[PDB]
DNA sequence: TACAGATTTTATGTTTAGATCTTTTATGCTTGCTTTTCAAA
DNA sequence: TTTGAAAAGCAAGCATAAAAGATCTAAACATAAAATCTGTA
């Protein structure tokens, strides 16, 4: 589930049960419901942008109120939930793995991989190095090299 | 209201209008075991009917 | 007496009575203390002498 | 975990709790019989007390009613010590229409939404009895013209000294505007706690010469004339008529008790009375004995703890100067509760004394200053001799009497709640008691009662690392050490413990949780929004 | 049943709220919506103004020259080439990309990438690339922001949705749908800051849609600024936008000067049947009249735009409105109404480019009454006297009492305090306030010219000015009395 | 299918409860000088 | 009976907390037309 596509952050547990189901519709308007519903059945739900869940100009506390709920369910005995929460650093207990960006020689594999199917490469190698190079960085966003080197 | 309720008033209407740091030179009234002084009060009173 | 409105805080809505940075002050005029003072024979006037 | 979750439901897993006295030796059926007693007693207690509820509230509702029914102002009603609970109903006119519009301090943000709820009340009850309109005054204009009657409004403001006055003002002058109308009436009920003074110093000179031209002050509180805690009073002692006695201490504990309550007074009345028969029926053993069915059911634990009376001591020592004899003394029947409702019905009917207190009455009888008691009226001194009782002492009557020696009703009723968080931090022995870690408790005091003492000897503004200094000071760094290395199980305990720095960072930790403990509690407070460096002491004992 | 309010004024749309996801059984069951009647696009009210006109009006020889110049490409090349290059790859690989543009006002931006999508269509029509739908949202255009959801899945579908139903079938449409069942959509988002809202969700979903493999979408952004995503947007969408990015820079003189030629080759230097009977002029009683405008005219008109903005709508509303004004002073000695050579020279631009710049503040000033002028004079006194550049209002009344007072001696004070302080009656009390005190306050804050503070104490209520400080003392020192004293 | 009623969805208005920021005013710290009771002679 | 001397009192200046309120927003509360869903028929 892409989490920006959502009307409000609260009725995630809504979009996980119409995910997984067939049937009967039921309200489901916080974490008990859902709950419920799966604690007689496993459940892997992947949350892109979990920084829409965040509810804005409702203080510190009661801003991460459906996150706390969804990492709390996310741990609860005799209930079969695996939640992994993707989200942007720049843009914002579970296991945290970090995607580190990129860098030059990285950029380089990946590029040369994608151009594997074509019958040739068109670019020079130190052009490629070069893109790469400039592109990297503290910002290794993959993105600004695909479009140098379109640009180019 | 009741006596409680009363004092509680008188003791508001006290703690409203005179200073804090005055407060050891009116009420204390206990004998003492260690060497100490109490509060001399003020020197010279004021004219604003605070 | 804060339901009587005879005490009143600096906060008046949503306050909660057990902060320490919660500050309380008296509300009645001279002569309704002066009233009450004498209702219990209290000499307050002494206190302003 | 639940633990870390707002709120939430549990279904456990799955016949009296009255237990047995006597050390333990007590029949199963007297318990029973006690639980009985207790509850015919109870109920026949607070039988009298709901019909005696129900009898304020219709009284109360028939004076209001007389009032609001008996030219171009207001029909102004101060209903003085009022709690706002009253349920005020209102008459069936012919050929009009009678609403009751009522409006709390929350109801009153301002003009504008009191007007609204007042005007959308009006139309829903019109055509509750009986096309939208606008709520506004054009509907108390046009009443007549959709409704076909006229309009009687009776207005009933409740907690009017938590209201503001400036809000209240400005409805009351936009309510003068419906006067211009021949089929409107208005009357207004001000619920007042405090006076009337501290209300007409808050409303403006002009509304002060409206309100005035036709109002009515009635005085109506739980405490008027005593007239209906003495009826509680009355219900209770004919409930133990015959059965229980009342000692003197107990009677000036309720008056005493009573005094420090105006707006409620009967309900913790109630309260102490019935604590005090539960906590009677709980604990005496010769419950059972306050009829005379259970008299064939005595043992040799009920004569060794009925000897043991202090009347029994003096009789005996005048007898020198047992079954049967404790069986014998069960008939006479004290008649002081009889001889008190002889008093108050003399003072009440012949004389035409209402102004008078029966628990002040029955403690200066039970003292044995009725005379003394009476002087205040200058009306019995012909008939003293005829009102005086003697007080008649009736042998074992310790264990058939309510009392407060133990300090029960003072610590579960009135606790000094915050002296004795005080006292037990203080003092921890008589909380914890004296008995692996038995080296570090004989030497160690728990750390919220060490840190308290630091704290009481500690001056208003504290310097918090000089207070983890001292506190650091009065505890041993060696028995600390040595009982952090009694378990070999843990690897990085024993890891830290080795370090020499241990005994300090042990400390500090013992020292922070105890800190922001006292923090939570409100002994401490700190002097800023970022820095920690010093606390202030909110908290001295004794106060 | 009473109702505690009513909403009598609802008029809602016909729009369904079901999304394209649940329109068929299976992601296999999907037709080719190429193949569907209402998809991809397969003017009723254009006859309400209409009339007979009963007349025959007069066209003067100024009038063709003012209609070639309304707004109503020989310097856009390489931005034309850029966003046609893109596009043309985009829409022949059946893939999805985003153009970022950005310019100030009236630099060609909307009609550069119109023409584009122009040359695009006639490409698809002769067969060189695959056909496209050509989509337009202005987000000035829309009453809500959320509408453009509504309207880019009414173009694509032929359905009326509501907006959150349609975004969530744009997105079905975009990520779902094999690419051998779709067309490929270019959107043009036009006036793109407007698109902005609190949360950006309307931007993350057009921008993160082109990152959609399936999507087949080609979105055209146009902005006011180069660093809009940079300043406004989240590091998600300002990464979905790309680097890559078209700044259109204002023109320089000689490229407006090529715009304005390009307006004017059919009659600048041309000959006209004139008619002088009544004015109205025929192009190639009657005279053959030759109409041109100069050369160094449009010169120092193009020098001026280009160097202020380079908008091409400001060198050609310039041009016209010196055309106007020759048209007026023509009209003027013939009387020809509406119903040799002329020429439009330096003149008539230099006072059209002046007629914008000349301030009427100070001139504004100057033709008060005295009591406005005065209650400037001691605002300016206070100003100067406690250097604060906001006084009190009973500061300035006290002020102005101080100068009418010790001015005593001035002839003109001596006829003007009787006015001032009694309206020159001798039955009027004296006033505290002088004679229209409140006219000139409210006159001067109508104006611009003062700012004051909402308080109800009239004496310590502060005022400042809105205007500069040597504008006012410009516009006091015109008149003879207030520059003596 | 098929129509009538029930429920939902989308949409907007009404009122209350609370957060955030800004400006003005109390509050306390620091330091130097002056009054006043007090432990000792 | 005195006597210096330290505890206590007062003022100027300034940094800073707190109060009051201006401005705004979320959420509870409230209504309502169109679409959609049952649900027998
Ligand atoms: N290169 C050009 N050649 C001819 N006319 C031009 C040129 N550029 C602009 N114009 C004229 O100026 C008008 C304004 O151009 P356009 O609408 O494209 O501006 P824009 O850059 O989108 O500006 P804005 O940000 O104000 O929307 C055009 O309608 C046209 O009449
Ligand atoms: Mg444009």
């Amino acid at each position: 589930i892409n989490c920006i596509s959502l009307g409000e952050p609260s009725s995630i547990f809504q979009k996980i049960f119409d995910s997984f189901q067939d049937g009967p519709t039921l309200q489901i308007k916080n974490m008990q419901h859902l709950q419920k519903f799966l604690e007689p059945y496993t459940f892997v739900v992947v949350l892109d942008e979990m920084d829409r869940l965040l509810h804005a100009n409702t203080s510190e506390t009661q801003s991460v109120r459906t996150i706390l709920e969804l990492f709390l369910l996310a741990k609860l005995p005799t209930v079969s939930f695996v939640l992994i929460g993707m989200a942007n650093s720049l843009d914002m207990l579970p296991q945290t793995i970090v995607f580190q960006p990129y860098t030059a020689e990285q950029m380089y594999e990946i590029v040369i991989q994608k151009m594997s199917s074509l019958p040739t490469i068109i670019f020079q190698p130190m052009a490629i190095k070069f893109a790469a190079k400039k592109c990297a960085g503290n910002t290794g966003d993959l993105r600004k090299l695909f479009d140098v080197l379109r640009g180019s | 209201l009741s006596i409680i309720s009363k004092y509680l008033l008188i003791a508001s209407y006290i703690c409203s209008y005179l200073e804090p740091r005055y407060d050891a030179s009116i009420f204390s009234r206990k004998t003492r075991i260690i060497q100490g002084r109490a509060a001399y009060g003020r020197r010279k009173k004021k004219e604003v009917n605070p | 007496l804060h339901t009587l409105k005879l005490i009143a805080t600096t906060m008046n809505k949503n306050i909660d009575y057990l902060s320490p940075k919660v500050r309380w002050k008296v509300n009645v005029p001279w002569e309704i203390i002066k009233e009450i003072s004498e209702s219990v024979h209290f000499n307050i006037s002494d206190y302003f002498s | 975990a639940d633990a870390q979750r707002s709120h939430y439901t549990v279904y456990p897993s799955l016949h009296i709790p009255f237990v047995k006295l006597l050390s333990g030796k007590e029949s199963e059926v007297n318990v029973e019989k006690r639980w009985e007693l207790y509850h015919q007693l109870h109920s026949h207690f607070h039988d009298q007390v709901d019909h005696i509820i129900d009898n304020i509230e219709a009284d109360l509702k028939a004076e209001i009613s007389d009032l609001l029914y008996s030219r171009r102002c207001f029909n102004t009603i101060f209903l003085l010590g009022s709690d706002s609970t009253t349920k005020i109903e209102l008459k069936d006119e012919s050929s009009r229409y009678n609403v009751l519009i009522e409006l709390t301090p929350k109801e009153s943000p301002n003009v504008r939404m009191m007007l609204r709820r007042s005007m959308y009340k009006l139309y829903s009850a019109a055509d509750a009895e009986e096309n939208d309109v606008s709520y506004d005054l054009s509907l108390v204009e046009n009443f007549k013209r959709l409704f076909g009657k006229d309009l009687a409004m009776v207005f009933n403001f409740k907690d009017v000294d938590s209201i503001n006055f400036n809000t209240l003002d400005n409805f009351i002058i936009l309510l003068k505007s419906a006067f211009k109308y021949d089929h409107v009436k208005i009357s207004l009920i001000f619920n007042i706690n405090t006076n009337l003074s501290n209300i007409e110093k808050n409303l403006r000179q002009s509304t002060i010469r409206l309100l005035k031209r036709n109002y009515h002050k009635l005085d109506v509180s739980s405490n008027k004339g005593f007239k209906y805690g003495n009826q509680i009073f009355q219900s209770f002692l004919d409930t133990v008529d015959g059965k229980l006695n009342l000692s003197d201490r107990f009677v000036e504990f309720i008056l005493s008790k009573m005094a420090n309550n105006t707006n409620h007074n009967l309900q913790l009345l109630t309260k102490m009375l019935d604590y005090s028969l539960m906590s009677y029926f709980f604990q005496n053993a010769f419950s059972v004995f306050i009829d005379p069915v259970n008299v064939d059911f005595l043992n040799d634990d009920y004569l060794k703890i009925l000897s043991r009376c202090p009347t029994f001591m003096f009789f005996v020592e005048g007898l020198i100067k047992l079954e049967e004899f404790f069986v014998e003394f069960l008939v006479r029947e004290n008649p002081i509760n009889g001889h008190a409702k002889f008093v108050a019905r003399f003072l009440e009917e012949e004389l035409n004394i209402t102004n008078f207190n029966l628990i002040e009455l029955y403690h200066n009888l039970l003292i044995g200053k009725l005379d003394s008691y009476l002087d205040r009226w200058s009306a019995c001194k012909e008939y003293k001799d005829r009102l005086h009782f003697e007080p008649i002492d009736t042998i074992f009557q310790e264990l058939f009497t309510l009392d407060n020696r133990s300090g029960l009703l003072t610590q579960s009723i009135f606790p000094s709640y915050k002296s004795n968080i005080e006292d037990n931090l203080l003092s921890w022995e008589q909380v914890l008691p004296s008995l692996l870690s038995g080296d570090l408790d004989k030497i160690m005091a728990p750390v919220l009662g060490q840190l308290f003492k630091l704290y009481r000897e500690a001056n208003m503004t504290i310097n918090i690392y000089d207070f983890y200094i001292a506190f650091r000071e009065t505890l041993p760094k060696e028995e600390i050490l040595n009982f952090i290395r009694k378990d070999p199980s843990n690897t990085k305990l024993l890891e830290l413990a080795e370090t020499p720095d241990a005994f300090d960072k042990v400390a500090l930790i013992l020292f922070m949780q105890a800190i922001f403990a006292f923090e939570n509690m409100g002994l401490i407070k700190f002097q800023s929004t970022k820095s920690y460096d010093l606390v202030e002491k909110c908290v001295w004992r004794g106060i | 049943v009473i109702r505690k309010f009513t909403k009598k004024n609802v008029a809602r749309a016909k729009k369904k709220y079901t999304p394209f996801s649940k329109r068929f059984k299976s992601i296999a069951a999907i037709p080719d919506l190429t193949s569907l009647p209402e998809f991809y696009g397969n003017s009723r009210f254009e006859n309400k103004l209409k009339t007979t006109q009963k007349h025959q009006i007069v066209e003067t020889i100024f009038s063709k020259v003012k209609k070639q110049l309304n707004s109503s490409l020989p310097a856009r090349e390489n931005e034309f080439a850029s966003i046609y290059l893109s596009a043309y790859s985009a829409i022949e690989s059946d893939s999805a990309t985003t153009i970022y543009v950005a310019g100030t006002p009236g630099v060609g931006k909307t009609l550069t990438v119109r023409e584009v999508v122009k040359e695009l269509l006639s490409s698809s029509a002769q067969r060189e690339i695959p056909d496209f739908l050509y989509v337009e949202i202005n987000g000035l255009k829309m009453v809500k922001p959320t509408d453009c959801y509504e309207t880019l899945w009414n173009k694509v579908s032929g359905e009326r949705l509501t907006w959150a139903a349609s975004m969530e079938s744009l997105e079905f449409y975009f990520k779902r749908v094999p690419k051998n069942k779709k067309k490929t959509i270019v959107v043009l988002l036009d006036e793109l800051d407007a698109m902005v809202t609190k949360s950006q969700d309307i931007m993350y979903n057009f921008f993160n849609w082109t990152t959609y493999e399936n999507a087949k979408l080609i979105v055209i952004a146009v902005a006011n600024t180069m660093d809009l995503p940079e300043r406004q947007l989240g590091n998600k969408i300002t990464s979905r936008i790309g680097f890559t990015r078209i700044m259109f820079t204002g023109y320089t003189h000689e490229e407006l000067k090529n715009i304005i030629d390009l307006r004017l080759k059919g009659l600048n230097d041309s000959f006209f049947y004139v008619d002088t009977k009544t004015g109205n002029a025929i192009l190639i009683d009657v005279r053959k009249v030759r109409l041109r405008m100069s050369a160094d005219a449009i010169e120092i008109a193009s020098r001026k735009v280009a160097s202020v903005s380079g908008d091409a709508r400001r060198a050609l509303k310039v041009c016209k409105r010196a055309a106007e004004i020759a048209e007026k002073h023509y009209m003027a000695k013939h009387g020809y109404g509406y119903d040799g050579v002329q020429t439009v020279h330096i003149t008539h631009v230099m006072k059209a480019l002046n007629e914008t710049l000349n301030s009427h503040v100070i001139t504004f000033m100057t033709r008060l009454s005295f009591t406005a002028k005065l209650f400037i004079y001691a605002l300016l006194n206070l100003m100067k006297k406690n250097g604060s550049q906001e006084q009190e209002l009973g500061d300035i009344v006290d002020e102005i009492k101080l100068l009418i007072e010790v001015n005593g001696s001035n002839k003109f004070v001596m006829e003007i305090a009787k006015t001032l302080f009694q309206q020159g009656s001798d039955n009027i009390s004296e006033q505290l306030r002088i004679i229209s005190w409140d006219f000139v306050l409210n006159q001067l804050l109508d104006a611009g010219i003062l700012f004051k503070q909402t308080m109800k104490n009239d004496r310590i209520c502060c005022v400042k000015l809105n205007i500069s400080v040597e504008e006012a003392k410009r516009a006091m020192n015109e008149d003879e009395t207030l520059r003596n004293l």
